[PDB]
């Protein structure tokens, strides 16, 4: 099949051959296939499903970044990414507590422009923490 | 540049314009290419990350 | 007599509707074909192969219409 490379300014999150992947996007989620149509796009707060050889998935949090599909070997660049068991349900629930406070504590437009991103971070974590259980 | 624990080499290299005289990836070719809408912004921010990465490294 | 005057009209309406249907259908389908090449040319032959595969079913019914238009115009007269 094909090779996937996942990196962030802090660490290399993954590197190796993979069977298929489902990845977040700017408008909506997208599934990549071997030899897929080459594309590049920014990604909204979410995660990526890494289904490797023999069908074993792992779940990587992608709080923000860009994905590249020009070659057969694909590439994910992450402004912030967290490995699926360094995070936990308690951490996403703390993010939920934070975001639900800031929604009540943001009252203008600029501060809501920040609280909405805080909420998006919390929601993407609350999503990946559930996907992690598979 | 740190080529050895006890030897290092001084280097100069160009960032802009992003050199197209690098080896051409003639192997990867396609029958369809899709750019996500507002390609200018995505490409501009992507190149800003490129220059950020090169300078910081 | 009146028979031939109405039968040429019947064949005319049948073949006209067939022409509109077939022409616009292949116009849309070939429009997507030509779009694919503008994205990149290396599956022009393979998209052209699927193009004929689909264009056959496009032309399925309008040529029944054309066959019966020709029959009415030349055999019932």
């Amino acid at each position: 099949t094909y090779h996937l490379d996942v990196v962030s300014a802090e660490q290399q999150m993954f590197s190796g051959l993979v069977e298929k992947i489902q990845v977040t996007g700017s408008e909506g989620e997208l599934g990549i296939y071997p030899g897929h149509a080459p594309l590049l796009t920014a990604i909204k707060p979410g995660m990526i499903r890494i289904v490797k050889q023999h069908g074993h998935e792992e779940f990587i949090y992608l709080s923000g970044g860009i994905l590249e599909v020009q070659p057969g070997n694909v590439t994910v660049l992450a402004d912030t990414a967290i490995r699926g068991q360094d995070l936990d349900e308690a951490r996403a629930m703390e993010a939920k507590r934070k975001a639900e406070e800031h929604i009540s504590s943001s009252h203008g437009d600029v501060d809501y422009a920040q609280a909405s991103a805080e909420l998006a971070k919390a929601i993407a974590q609350l999503r990946v923490i559930e996907l992690t259980k598979k | 540049k740190f080529i050895n624990t006890m030897s290092q080499v001084p280097t100069i290299s160009q960032l802009l314009p992003l050199p197209a005289s690098d080896d051409d990836d003639l192997k990867h070719k396609s029958w369809d290419y899709l750019y996500e809408p507002d390609p200018k912004a995505l490409l501009d921010t992507l190149l800003r990350r490129y220059v950020e990465s090169q300078v910081y490294q | 007599n009146l028979n031939m005057d109405l039968l040429y009209m019947a064949a005319a309406v049948m073949m006209g509707l067939a022409a509109i249907g077939a022409a616009i259908g292949i116009g849309i389908l070939g429009g997507k074909f030509l779009e694919g090449a503008a994205r990149q040319p290396d599956l022009i032959p393979l998209l052209r192969t699927q193009f004929f595969i689909v264009m056959g079913l496009v032309d399925a019914i309008p040529m029944i219409a054309v066959g019966l238009g020709l029959y009415v115009m030349f055999a019932v007269a």
